[PDB]
């Protein structure tokens, strides 16, 4: 019964950076900023509308494991603050 | 783990506990006998430490998975 | 030995505000800011990096007197039997400090607050 | 007391009141007789062949009779 | 005897919450049937007079005391590793 | 059984972002910022009693939804 | 050994909200206040106590006095900061 | 109902304190019902003690 | 009122059933209650 | 009222210790009492340590 | 019918397997059951 | 002072009950079986609430 | 080991609420200042403690005198607590 | 002042260890100082619990 | 089981520290991108 | 590889359960096995815990 | 033999740093020698015996804990005043 | 320095109470009390003071 | 010095494990350095925790 | 290597203390054993059976008491 | 070698020293009992 | 037989304190590997300390990081 | 002391009283005669044949009498 806790563990860990290349859309938006939303219900949304769209299947194992950290959030930040200029 | 840590006790011995049914067969069939006394004293004496050493065991393997769970928080 | 914890990390709680006040980067940060107003830009170069650039000024130059504060302090000397040399002892550590005060506040003013070898306590806000 | 001179003001005289099991108070003024610790202006308030009495004086004198009084039961 | 189905192939589900009602499901009906099984145990006299049968009964006591605890710290750090995501 | 007061100590501990996110919570608060915005009012009316005045209307709209959940379970 | 039960519950719909809190209230309060007495007058009655037949009664009812009102203690507290979490802000 | 046959057995030893083969059976009743009730006190306490343990494991 | 209990109740069995007949008398009725008032000291304990 | 015929059979054990049918009734006595001491000793303790699990829950 | 465990069995093997010989018949017996009785009152302590 | 307790008074009531058995042997054997009896069941009812202080 | 009881409380009018705070103040720490003196003259006079039937009312003193100050310590905390949130809005 | 009726007792017992009243007499003085030391030890224990619960509420 | 449980139990706790890790950089990564666009 | 030598020795107990000087070396060893276990399941967990610690000074 | 200094010694104090100063010293030669007289009442093996210089040694910690503790609390309500006023 | 105890002192009070009961029983039931009650009350003094080290902490 | 003293005492015993006078000396040796170990593992524990509770409330 | 802990350091430490009684006591069961009446053989084997109940004792709660210290440290690790 | 105790010793004051089969059967057992119990009250 | 051999500073810090808490994580955890100093009461009290100032360096270094980092953000904010 | 000269000032003298066992007064001071640190200006004041007695002075001089007086009584 070990596989029961991984599959949801495998799955907060892939909202992380769900949450890092959905997040700067939620702030460029006229109708979504946080001029218009408040702090409470804010992060409830942008996980699980990140949870909808993500494309791997969720009980496997993402293939984050130590490759290369830090860079690739500023990767996921980088193509997120584009997504925003364009929409 | 828990079922062969028991199993390696009814393992290691062939048959003691009919061998003790079959002792007290023949003690309900003839109770006047000394070597029948002595052979059930003999008999019965090693039942109560071998079950004893059954029951404690487990008891203290039981304590050391209680040790390894409640450290997981 | 836990009264010396307790007061580092007062000190490195009241950190902000020492820096904040205390030392000479009032001098940098406000001088900065002249030169922005004085051109007439409002946004530019936005403050944020230049408290930034006023912070690792000020922080170059009060540096060595904090080195001071080691040698005096990391030493194992501090044992007196009596409490006031210790005392007076502690009074002596800080003393490059209030020399540096003293250095640069003016003299009667201090001398007005002290009124209520002068205290670092009175000295702070004539600085 | 017999080596320097102590000045308090008026408003820091102790006042004291202690029993001794077995020595007497007389056994007890002729160690402040004879050692030189006697002082005749704030003297030992008592009855003479007792243990209890009472003392107010200068904060050293306070302090030296009472420790030099229960010092002498331990060794009786 | 004992069963083992031998291919637990992936059948790949729409959402997670059929997985987790299916294990919640799945075990509810198991811990169901513990608590009566070593309960009526106890409760038959002819069952706790034997050592023999009664060190089995120690035994699965000691299985059922060690089961729920292992399935409550686990969802107790399952919850506390979503929460700390979700709180922000 | 047991493991039936796990799943709802569970539920009960996820309630909050459920109310963050499930109800109509979400509309009353939008639009009670939008009307503070509106107004030019910056700071006043202390929106945390405006968080308040939206979830009591939320709660008195949801109550009728939430109340056959108990007597069902 | 004597039992007593009613079966019907009241119900219907009240648009008033207090009440039905108050209702539940009263019937949480006065089920914890009669078995206090009820567990406490069976440990002060000397006969009961005697009894190894009564006594596994008596070890059951304090065991669900136990479990039930430290239930509605940690209900209420992830109920109350549940309303802290989305007021606080 | 196992207190019936204890409570049944007593009153004929009570009779006769020196029959041998009574003091045996009743021995043999009083003992089992020794077995018995700990192992009922016993085995209502883990059920208590891993009920309170989930509470105080999510409080 | 003189209240009685069942301590009291299964000496009362043991006290009516009436020398080596007397004093044989005592050796049993010394077991039973002494072998019946720890069954319950263990339960008393699991209170807690 | 119970420490009162505790009280009470004391003295008559005292005044004769070798009346056979007194030692079996002060036993039966005594026995008793410590069962009932303990009792209130285990039963105010609950009592105490769940009010004391409200404050930890809401502290 | 009269619930009978394992140890009202074993007195049931010494009542239907059948001066000196009849007391030294008790003196095995009132041992063997107080063996088994311990026995069982091992296991027991080790449940809690 | 010299203080006496339950125990001296219970320990006591053994002696001062009877006139002079500490005087005047298998009556004062099991005299002392019941003496030294009352107190390990005394010594054990207090005890019991004295680790249920705390 | 002979005891007296009074019977007035006394009223004395309030002038505002800082009035009514120093009664209240006033008259809980005497009465936390009296139990706990009372719980050390019962320890050190020693044959109070030798006997069976006070030693459960030493308990209930203790058990009382725990849960008092416990119980206005919380409430004092939320009570500073609930002005917290307040000035900070 | 409990000590020294302690440190008195134990010495006759020392030069006479057969009288059977003093080790009755003994017995219930060192008996009671076992019930007087751990009822001081209990007692602090509180003392220090509850003014502990203080700053870890307030901190 | 003591061995397996063991080795169970960095397991459990190292991919718990890693997915706290992995949230937290998120937090403040993305929490530097909304400063310095409010510059 | 303590597990092996632990497990090496239970079985000529096994056969032979009434050996003095085997279960006198067997709960020498069962002892010190149980004083290695737990000291690794309890020093696994301060390194855990203060890496929580970090984490949850910087988040 | 015992030894008591039955004079204490004073000094002026002009401002108002060096009378927290004087408690700082005077708390740091409290807790200094109050962790050392313990320990060597625990070194000491002859002191560990008695119940006597035990009770009085168990209620020595509870002196040294109460004060430090209350100094930590006193003096993190004392900064957080200052932290909360310059934040605004 | 050659230390004893408190516990040490009582066993010795045993030692020194005696005056040639170590030697006489060489040179029963006297033995056999006078052992009895010095090992039940030192095992007394071992436990009373065990119960005050735990309320240290 | 006192584990030089423990481990000078075991020997005489281990090579006469019947002298009475002896293993009396032995048990009070011991116990008492049962006595010291825990109180040592005690003292030192309060050091640490009050050492961790200033970072606890500093942090 | 076959590897000894100091709780097998104390149990030998009684091995090493005596010398031959795990087979002189079945040295006095072959000599009182062979006549089963003689006074000066009850006696022996009687002598070598008290020293070894003892010994055997004296082993196994020293085990005990050095166990519960390291418990109680071990304990005193969180 | 020969190895001895102090329980062997006080055989050996029996030999060098059926009423003698009787007073040594008994003091053997007084030692069975006083040195177990005083080794039984190390827990 | 037994044997002995003798012998920006911020990023010298940084150096410094990296395999301070390197080599006293290995010396804990081949003491505790090796079975023969975890059965020791004297070697288990000198692990015991070897383990709490562990845990007081390492939460020093963590708090001291942390205010001071904590001193950069509301001056550069202002 | 023979070695150096230590100056203090006025307001530091502190002063003790100590109490000795199996030693007497007139045997401490035939000590301080025959090592040479008696120091006729700040003599000890007791009774001459007695146990307890008073001593001030510098702060070098006090520490040095009750550490060698608490080490010499505990010797004898």
């Amino acid at each position: 019964f070990y596989a029961l806790y991984f599959e949801i563990h495998h799955l907060v860990a892939s909202a992380a950076l769900g949450f890092a290349r959905v997040a700067p859309i939620f702030f460029f938006l006229p109708f979504l900023n946080s001029g218009v939303l408040s702090g409470a219900p804010r992060n409830a949304i942008i996980i699980l509308v990140a949870l909808g769209v993500w494309p791997h299947a969720l009980n496997e194992a993402p293939p984050f494991l130590s490759v290369a950290m830090i860079p690739l959030v500023l990767q996921e930040a980088a193509v997120g603050v584009m997504l925003g200029c364009l929409l | 783990y828990l079922d062969d840590v028991s199993a390696k006790f009814d393992t290691g011995v062939d048959n003691l506990q009919t061998q003790v049914t079959e002792a007290l067969d023949k003690l309900a069939a003839k109770p006047s006998d000394p070597a029948l006394l002595a052979a059930y004293q003999s008999k019965l004496s090693e039942y109560n430490l071998y079950r004893n050493a059954q029951s404690n065991t487990v008891k203290v393997f039981k304590d050391i998975d209680a040790a390894i769970i409640q450290n997981f928080r | 030995n836990d009264i010396s914890l307790i007061a580092l990390l007062a000190f490195s709680t009241l950190l902000p505000f020492i820096i904040a006040s205390g030392t000479c980067f009032v001098k940098f940060s406000i001088v900065f800011v002249m030169v922005r107003n004085a051109l007439g830009l409002q946004q530019i170069p936005s403050n944020m990096t230049l408290n930034g650039v006023a912070l690792l000024l000020s922080m170059f130059v009060m540096w060595p007197i904090m080195h001071d504060a080691y040698v005096y302090f990391e030493d194992e000397d501090v044992t007196f039997n009596d409490i006031s040399s210790l005392s007076k002892h502690v009074d002596e550590g800080l003393d490059g400090y209030r020399d540096y005060l003293i250095k640069y506040s003016d003299r009667e003013l201090v001398q007005f607050f002290e009124n209520a070898k002068p205290s670092i306590f009175a000295l702070l806000p004539a600085y | 007391d017999g080596q320097a001179i102590y000045i308090y003001d008026a408003s820091e005289m102790r006042n004291a009141v202690v029993s001794l099991r077995n020595v007497s108070l007389n056994e007890f003024n002729n160690f402040l007789k004879r050692s030189g610790l006697y002082n005749k202006n704030y003297p030992l308030r008592g009855d003479n062949r007792k243990g209890t009495f009472y003392v107010s004086g200068p904060p050293v004198y306070v302090d030296m009779v009472v420790n030099a009084a229960t010092m002498m039961d331990k060794q009786n | 005897g004992q069963a083992v189905n031998i291919r637990s192939m992936e059948t790949d589900i729409v959402s997670l919450d059929d997985r987790l009602l299916q294990a919640f499901s799945g075990s509810a009906i198991a811990t169901a049937v513990d608590k009566q099984t070593i309960t009526n145990r106890i409760e038959d006299p002819n069952l706790v007079t034997d050592p023999k049968e009664l060190a089995i009964s120690q035994e699965m006591i000691s299985d059922y005391n060690l089961y729920v605890s292992m399935v409550s710290t686990l969802t107790r750090k399952g919850v506390g590793a979503v929460e700390t995501l979700l709180r922000s």
